[PDB]
C-alpha cells in the first residue's frame, strides 16, 4: 500500500487490452527492465456512484483477496502477483501478460477440442486442484473462463474473487456462482437450510462439468428456463446422445460417469482421478515377471491387436453421395463442417450469461407436437 | 498507410513519402511492412512498375484515344513496362540512415540497365517497353522476356536524384546539411507529457460549495490580469491574419478550434488570455447538457492531449463550473461531476496524469505565443391567443406554423414597446426549455432554426476513411442517396436535408447518430467488421421497432419514447445493438436481415463458386459468370454487384435464407470435381428443403397446427424458429436440397471424393 | 475398470511391439511386424492406417492409443472374427490344431528367446484335458 508517485514513475501505462464490469486490464513496463506486465486498475469508488458501505466492503473484498493469493504464490500453474499498488480511490494489480485470451474464443473458434490436449488441460487441473485443496484452500470458481492460454498451451487458474479459508470442522452454507455450475449440495442449501454444509465436492462437479462441455461441445444441463434448469440438475438424469459419441472410447465415457457422483461421499478425489489408466504412461522398466500363463497372454494380445487393426482400417465407408442424398449427419466430416459454418455464421451471439450459450445453437431435439409437453 | 487509395492496392509513389523528402510517418514496423510488400510485389527485371493495371505506353490501346473503354480484362495484366525512377529512390533511401549493402546492392544493380550516350555520359532511360511480337509468352512467363528501351528520356528527375545519391555516397557532404531542420529524427519514441488543470467558480456560491467538500477553487473575479473568453471570439480574431486590400487578400477564413490550439497560453497587447474548450458551448447544440457526456468527452479529450502534445511546454485546460452543473435544488454540485473533481485529484483520471492548481503557479511554467498582428498599425388574434395560452407544446406548435406561414423575419407585435421577432421568441424559448429537461420539443425547436453541428465534415470524411460507404435516407430507391465520395458543408447540409424531406426532426436524428458512430470507432473499431454498407434510415427504423417489442407499445408510442430518451439512452441503445446482445429465433433473423451482416470471406467463396458455374440466378434476376474476368475479389465492383443482387427480395428473413443456401452450395462444390455448365436458382433449392422439412413433419404426425403458412411467404414459420445446426436444423434440409438439384443437372454419375 | 496385472500385460505387449526402445510404434517397426507374420500390404495402406488409428495427421502412435484400442469391447460377431484370425495365425499348419513345435516357430519368428523346457511347461500349464493340444472353448476361454 505505498504511495502512488512509485506507481507513477515506475510503470507506463500502455493501450487497453481488455474491459470489464466495472475494471480494465492495460499493459504496463517496468522501466528498470523493460520487462512487459498486465496492470489491473480497480476502481473501489465505482465513478463516484457507490454508497461509502460499498467502497469500504469493496476494498474489505480486494484486501481479503491480495493476502489470500499471497500464500498460495508459487506453483508454476498459478498466477503470479508482481506488485501492488494501492489509494484512496484505485488499486493497481500486476500480473504476468499472458499473451491470448481464454478458453472461451478458443473454444468456439475451434467448437470442439480432441482428447490429445484435453490429457493434458486435466492433469494439469487436476494437479493444481489437489494443490489447492492440500493448502486447505477453496475456491468454487472453476469456469472456463477463468482458465488463460498461453503460446505454448500453458493454464494458470484466475479469479479468485470467490475463494476463501475453510477451517477444518466448518461447513459453509453459501450460496453463489453461475447456477448451471451449482453443484446439487448448494442448490440443497438453498432451499433447505437443515443441511450441513458442501466441501471440495462442488470442485469436483465443476470438473466433470467443463470436461463435459470441452467434450460434446454443450453444457451437459441447459434450458431457456431456471426452475426447469434446476429440476433437470436435481433429478440427476445426464444422457449421451446417439449420433454424437460413436467414436470415443469407453475409458474416457467411464471417466466422465465417475466425476459426476450425487452422492457426494463416492465422487472421486484428485488422487483417484489422478490414478485413472486414461493418464497412464510409462518412460523405461525391466522387472516385468509372470508366470508361462501372463507370457501367453501377451503373446496372445499381441497378435489379436496385429489382426485386429486390419480389420479396423477396412472398416472404413466410401464418400456414399446418395447416403448424403439420404441423411448427412451421420457423416463425422459432413456433421463437422456443418457444425464449424453454423458456429462462423452465428459466431457473434455467444456470451456470458445463462440467456445465451452454446447449447442455444444445437437442436438434437425432434421438433414437433412433443414440445407441448415442458413441464408441469 | 497500407494502401495508396481505396482503388490501388498499392502504389509504388508511397516510397517517395517514407524516404528522403518529407518524413512524415510513425511505427517504423509499417515502413518496413510496406517496404516489403512493394519489393515482393512490383519488383521487376529491369524496373518496377507504378501500380497494376497501368496501359500507359503499350503496343493496344490505340494511343491515339483516350478515355478508357471499360475493356481491360487482360489487355493490360502483366504488361506494365517499368520505372527505375523508383530504383534510384531506394539507393538513397538505404544510404541515408544506416545501411551499406543494400545500397551497393541497388548501385549494381541499376547499373546494368544505363544507357552511354554522347561524351559517355550515364543516362537514365524513362521505362522499357515490352516488344510488340513476344506477349503471349508474357502472359505465361511474367518477367522472362526481354525489354527494349522507348520514349522520352532526358529525364532530369531521376538523373539529379542520382547524383545527388552517388554525391551522397562518395562522402563529400554530410546527411546533416541536406536537411538543417533535422527531420531525420522522427521515429525516436516521446515517453509521455503532464496535463495541467485549473479550476474556476462561477460565482460566490459555487465556491462555497465547493469549499464545503473540500475542493479549493477561485471565481471569475480577483485574477484581473487574467481574462476568460470563450473560442469563438478567439476564432473571430484568427479570421484576420495576412489580410492584404491592395491584393484583394480576406485573411483566414472562418473555422472551428480544436481543443489543441485553446489549451495554450496567449498573449494579447501586454494581456494574458485564456479560452475555456469549444464542448461547453451551449448555444450550439444540446448534448452539452448531459453531465455524462460531459464526463465523457472530458476523458477523451485529456486523453488525446496526453496522447500526441508535440508542442514545447505543458498544456493548460480550463473548466469553469457553471450553473447547469448544479443538482435540480441548486444548492449542491452533481455526483458525476463530484467524482470527477475527486478522480483527477491524486494525479490519475482518465489515462493520463492531472494535476491541479492555480493559474499563478501555472504562468512559470507554460508555452506562451506572442501575437503581433493585433497590434495597431387575423394574425392577430393568433398572436392573442398564442400570449393568452399556455403549455409547451401548443408554444411550439403556434410558433411553427407563424414562422412557416408569416413569421420568418416579420414582427409578432405581441410587447407594444420592444419588437418581438418570430426568431426572438424562438430563442427565448430555450431558456424556459432547457430547466424543465424536456426532450419533447427542444430537437422540435432546434429543428425549426435548423442548427448545425460543427465538424460534420471531419466525422464524415473519418467515416469514409475506413473503405466505407454511407447512405442517408429511409428506403426506397430514388430518393435514398449515396455519398461515395467527401461533401463540402453546405452541399452535405444540403443533401442532408433534401433525403429528410419536411420531416425535420430526421435530419437532427441522423446528425447525431452519425456523431455517436463518430466517437465510437476510434475506441473501439471492431464492431464495424461484417458490415459494408450503413444506413441511418435503416437503423432508425431498427431502434423504433426494437422499442417497440420491448414496451410491447404501437409505433407512434415507440417513436414518442424514443425522441425522449436522454442522449446517454441513444448511446446505450445504439452500442447494445452494435453488440448484438416462437419469437426468439425468428427475432434474430429480422435483425440479422435487416443489417445484412454477410460473413468475412463471403465474397471470395461467392468468386470461387462463380467460377464453376453459368451464374446464380435469383427470381429471373441473372448474375452472368462472364464477370468473374473482368473483376477482382478485393475491389469494391464486386460486392456492390453482390449486394443489389441478394437486396432485390425486400424480406429479410429471405435474404438470411438464400446466404444460408448459397453458402451451402459453396460448401458442396468443393467435395466434387466437375462443372455444372448451368444456372442454379436458389430460391428452388430453399422451396425442395421447405419441402422435405414440411414432409418430415408430417410424416412424424405433427397436427396442422404447427404446421403453419405465412400470409405471403409459402415458408413454414417453425423452418425460420429451427436452428440451423443439430440433426434437425435447417442447414440438413438446405444441404439435401442442394444435393438432388446438382443431381437433377449431372451427367448420371456425382464422382465425389474428398 | 483395470488392474494392475492387466496394465503389465499391456506395458510388455507394447514394449514387444516397438524392437527398437523410442517411444512409438513408427512406420517402419509396424511393417516389419506385419511382413513377419506373412502380410504384405502396401505403403500407402501403412500411412492410412496409421492415420485411422492416430487421432491427427502426426504418423505416430503413442501408449495412449494403444491403450484405448485394446480397451474396446468389440461386442461378439467382431469378436468371433478375430479369434479366427487368430487362430488361423496360430493355424498355418492344416490340422485346426496347435502344437508345441507350432507355438515355437510363431515365437520366434515374432522375436522372442526361449527354451524347449519353457515351451513344453507352458503348453503343459495352459493345456486342461492332457492332449497336449488346446482347442476353441479352451482359447476362447482364455482370452484376456
Amino acid at each position: 500500500s505505498h504511495s502512488a508517485q512509485d506507481f507513477y514513475e515506475n510503470y507506463e501505462p500502455k493501450e487497453i487490452l481488455g474491459r470489464g464490469v466495472s475494471s480494465v486490464v492495460r499493459r504496463c513496463i517496468h522501466k528498470p527492465t523493460s520487462q512487459e506486465y498486465a496492470v489491473k486498475v480497480i476502481d473501489v469508488t465505482g465513478g463516484g456512484s457507490f454508497s461509502p458501505e460499498e467502497v469500504r466492503e469493496l476494498r474489505e473484498a480486494t484486501l481479503k483477496e491480495v493476502d489470500i493469493l499471497r500464500k498460495v504464490s508459487g506453483h508454476p500453474n498459478i498466477i503470479q502477483l508482481k506488485d501492488t499498488y494501492e489509494t484512496n480511490t484505485f488499486f493497481f494489480l500486476v500480473f504476468d501478460l499472458m499473451k491470448r485470451g481464454e478458453l472461451f474464443d478458443y473454444l468456439t473458434e475451434k467448437v470442439t477440442l480432441s482428447e490429445k490436449e484435453t490429457r493434458k488441460i486435466m492433469r494439469a487441473l487436476l494437479e493444481v486442484i489437489c494443490t489447492l485443496h492440500k493448502l486447505n484452500i477453496v475456491h468454487r470458481d472453476l469456469k472456463p473462463e477463468n482458465i488463460l492460454l498461453d503460446d505454448n498451451m500453458n493454464i494458470k487458474l484466475t479469479d479468485f474473487g470467490f475463494s476463501c479459508q475453510l477451517e477444518p470442522g466448518e461447513r459453509l452454507r453459501e450460496v453463489c456462482g453461475t447456477p448451471s455450475y451449482l453443484a446439487p449440495e448448494i442448490i440443497e442449501c438453498s432451499m433447505n437450510e437443515d443441511h450441513p454444509g458442501y466441501g471440495k465436492e462442488v470442485d469436483m462437479w465443476s470438473t466433470g462439468v467443463i470436461m463435459y462441455t470441452l467434450l460434446a461441445g454443450s453444457p451437459p444441463f441447459w434450458h431457456r428456463k431456471q426452475m426447469l434448469m434446476l429440476r433437470m440438475i436435481m433429478s440427476g438424469n445426464y444422457q449421451f446422445g446417439s449420433p454424437e459419441w460413436d467414436d470415443y472410447s469407453d475409458t474416457v465415457k467411464d471417466l466422465v460417469s465417475r466425476f459426476l457422483v450425487v452422492q457426494p461421499q463416492n465422487r472421486y478425489t484428485a488422487e483417484e482421478a489422478l490414478a485413472h489408466p486414461f493418464f497412464q504412461q510409462y518412460l523405461v522398466e525391466e522387472v516385468r515377471h509372470f508366470s508361462p500363463r501372463g507370457k501367453f497372454k501377451v503373446i496372445a494380445l499381441t497378435v489379436l491387436a496385429s489382426v485386429r487393426i486390419y480389420y479396423q482400417y477396412r472398416r472404413v465407408k466410401p464418400v456414399t453421395r446418395e447416403i448424403v442424398i439420404r441423411d448427412p449427419y451421420a457423416l463425422r466430416p459432413l456433421r463437422r463442417l456443418i457444425d464449424a459454418y453454423a458456429f462462423r455464421i452465428y459466431g457473434h451471439w455467444v456470451k456470458k450469461g445463462q440467456q445465451q450459450n452454446r447449447a442455444a445453437l444445437f437442436e438434437n431435439t425432434p421438433k414437433a407436437v412433443l414440445l407441448s409437453l415442458a413441464e408441469e | 498507410l497500407p494502401r495508396a487509395s481505396t482503388s490501388k492496392e498499392v502504389d509504388a509513389s508511397l516510397l517517395s513519402v517514407v524516404s528522403f523528402p518529407a518524413f512524415a510517418v510513425e511505427d517504423s514496423q509499417l515502413v518496413e511492412l510496406t517496404k516489403q510488400e512493394i519489393i515482393t510485389k512490383l519488383q521487376g527485371r529491369y524496373g518496377c512498375c507504378r501500380f497494376l493495371r497501368d496501359g500507359y505506353k503499350t503496343p493496344k490501346e490505340d494511343p491515339n484515344r483516350l478515355y478508357y473503354e471499360p475493356a481491360e480484362l487482360k489487355l493490360f495484366e502483366n504488361i506494365e513496362c517499368e520505372w527505375p525512377l523508383f530504383w534510384t529512390y531506394f539507393i538513397l533511401d538505404g544510404v541515408f540512415s544506416g545501411n551499406a549493402e543494400q545500397v551497393q546492392e541497388y548501385k549494381e544493380a541499376l547499373e546494368a540497365v544505363l544507357i552511354k550516350g554522347k561524351n559517355g555520359v550515364p543516362l537514365l532511360p524513362e521505362l522499357y517497353s515490352v516488344p510488340p511480337d513476344r506477349v503471349d509468352e508474357e502472359y505465361q512467363n511474367p518477367h522472362t522476356v526481354d525489354r527494349v528501351p522507348m520514349g522520352k528520356l532526358p529525364h532530369m528527375w531521376g538523373q539529379s536524384l542520382y547524383i545527388l545519391g552517388s554525391l551522397m555516397a562518395e562522402g563529400f557532404l554530410a546527411p546533416g546539411e541536406i536537411d538543417p531542420l533535422n527531420r531525420r529524427f522522427s521515429t525516436v519514441p516521446k515517453p509521455d507529457v503532464v496535463v495541467q488543470v485549473s479550476i474556476l467558480a462561477e460565482t460566490e456560491e459555487i465556491k462555497t460549495i465547493l469549499k464545503d467538500k473540500g475542493i479549493y477553487v477561485e471565481t471569475i473575479a480577483e485574477v484581473y490580469p487574467i481574462r476568460v473568453q470563450p473560442a469563438r471570439i478567439l476564432s473571430h480574431i484568427y479570421s484576420s491574419l495576412g489580410c492584404n486590400n491592395r491584393m484583394k487578400l480576406s485573411g483566414r477564413p472562418y473555422r472551428h478550434m480544436g481543443v489543441l490550439g485553446t489549451s495554450k497560453l496567449y498573449d494579447i497587447r501586454k494581456t494574458i488570455f485564456t479560452f475555456t474548450p469549444q464542448f461547453i458551448d451551449q448555444q450550439q447544440f444540446y448534448l452539452a447538457l448531459d453531465n455524462k457526456m460531459i464526463v465523457e468527452m472530458l476523458r477523451t479529450d485529456l486523453s488525446y492531449l496526453c496522447s500526441r502534445w508535440r508542442m514545447t511546454g505543458q498544456p493548460t485546460i480550463t473548466f469553469p463550473i457553471s450553473h447547469s452543473m448544479l443538482d435540480e435544488d441548486g444548492t449542491s454540485l452533481n455526483s458525476s461531476i463530484l467524482a470527477a473533481l475527486r478522480k483527477m485529484q491524486d494525479g490519475y483520471f482518465g489515462g493520463a496524469r492531472v494535476q491541479t492548481g492555480k493559474l499563478s503557479e501555472f504562468l512559470t511554467t507554460s508555452c506562451c505565443t506572442h501575437l503581433s498582428f493585433m497590434d495597431p498599425g387575423d394574425f392577430k388574434a393568433l398572436v392573442l391567443q398564442l400570449k393568452e395560452t399556455s403549455s409547451l407544446q401548443e408554444q411550439a406548435d403556434i410558433l411553427y406554423m407563424l414562422y412557416t406561414m408569416k413569421g420568418p423575419d416579420w414582427n409578432t407585435e405581441l410587447y407594444n414597446e420592444r419588437s418581438a421577432t418570430v426568431r426572438e421568441l424562438l430563442t427565448e424559448l430555450y431558456g424556459k426549455v432547457g430547466e424543465i429537461r424536456h426532450w419533447g420539443l427542444i430537437r422540435y425547436i432546434s429543428g425549426i432554426l435548423r442548427k448545425k453541428v460543427e465538424a460534420l465534415d471531419e466525422a464524415c470524411t473519418d467515416l469514409l476513411s475506413h473503405q466505407k460507404h454511407l447512405t442517408v435516407g429511409l428506403p426506397p430507391e430514388p430518393r435514398e442517396k449515396t455519398i461515395s465520395a467527401p461533401l463540402p458543408y453546405e452541399a452535405l447540409t444540403q443533401l442532408i436535408d433534401e433525403a429528410s424531406e419536411g420531416d425535420m426532426s430526421i435530419s437532427i436524428l441522423t446528425q447525431e447518430i452519425m456523431v455517436y458512430l463518430a466517437m465510437y470507432m476510434r475506441t473501439q473499431p471492431g464492431l464495424f467488421a461484417e458490415m459494408f454498407r450503413l444506413r441511418i434510415g435503416l437503423i432508425i427504423q431498427v431502434m423504433a421497432t426494437e422499442l417497440a417489442h420491448s414496451l410491447r407499445c404501437s409505433a407512434e408510442e415507440a417513436t414518442e419514447g424514443l425522441m425522449n430518451l436522454s442522449p446517454s439512452a441513444m448511446k446505450n441503445l445504439l452500442h447494445h445493438i452494435l453488440s448484438g446482445k416462437q419469437g426468439q429465433w425468428q427475432r434474430r433473423r429480422r435483425l440479422d436481415g435487416a443489417l445484412n451482416r454477410v460473413p468475412v470471406g463471403f465474397y471470395q467463396k461467392v468468386w470461387k463458386v462463380l467460377q464453376k458455374c453459368h451464374g446464380l440466378s435469383v427470381e429471373g434476376f441473372v448474375l452472368p459468370s462472364s464477370t468473374t474476368r473482368e473483376m477482382t475479389p478485393g475491389e469494391i465492383k464486386f460486392s456492390v454487384h453482390v449486394e443489389s443482387v441478394l437486396n432485390r427480395v425486400p424480406q429479410p428473413e429471405y435474404r438470411q435464407l438464400l446466404v444460408e443456401a448459397i453458402l451451402v452450395l459453396t460448401m458442396l462444390a468443393d467435395i466434387e470435381i466437375h462443372s455444372i455448365g448451368s444456372i442454379i436458382a436458389v430460391e428452388k433449392i430453399v422451396h425442395i428443403a421447405n419441402d422435405l422439412f414440411l414432409q418430415e413433419q408430417k410424416t412424424l404426425g405433427a397436427d396442422d397446427t404447427m404446421l403453419a403458412k405465412d400470409p405471403a411467404s409459402g415458408i413454414c414459420t417453425l423452418l425460420y424458429d429451427s436452428a440451423p445446426s443439430g440433426r434437425f436444423g435447417t442447414m440438413t434440409y438446405l444441404s439435401k436440397a442442394a444435393a438432388t438439384y446438382v443431381q437433377e443437372f449431372l451427367p448420371h454419375s456425382i464422382c465425389a471424393m474428398q | 475398470q483395470l488392474t494392475e496385472e492387466q496394465i503389465a500385460e499391456f506395458k510388455e505387449a507394447f514394449s514387444l511391439f516397438d524392437k527398437d526402445g523410442d517411444g512409438t510404434i513408427t512406420t517402419k517397426e509396424l511393417g516389419t511386424v506385419m511382413r513377419s507374420l506373412g502380410q504384405n500390404p502396401t505403403e500407402a495402406e501403412l500411412q492410412d492406417m496409421i492415420n485411422e488409428v492416430d487421432a491427427d495427421g502426426n504418423g505416430t502412435i503413442d501408449f495412449p492409443e494403444f491403450l484405448t484400442m485394446m480397451a474396446r469391447k468389440m461386442k461378439d460377431t467382431d469378436s468371433e472374427e478375430e479369434i479366427r484370425e487368430a487362430f488361423r495365425v496360430f493355424d498355418k499348419d492344416g490340422n485346426g490344431y496347435i502344437s508345441a513345435a507350432e507355438l515355437r516357430h510363431v515365437m520366434t519368428n515374432l522375436g522372442e528367446k526361449l527354451t524347449d523346457e519353457e515351451v513344453d511347461e507352458m503348453i503343459r500349464e495352459a493345456d486342461i484335458d492332457g492332449d497336449g493340444q488346446v482347442n476353441y472353448e479352451e482359447f476362447v476361454q482364455m482370452m484376456t
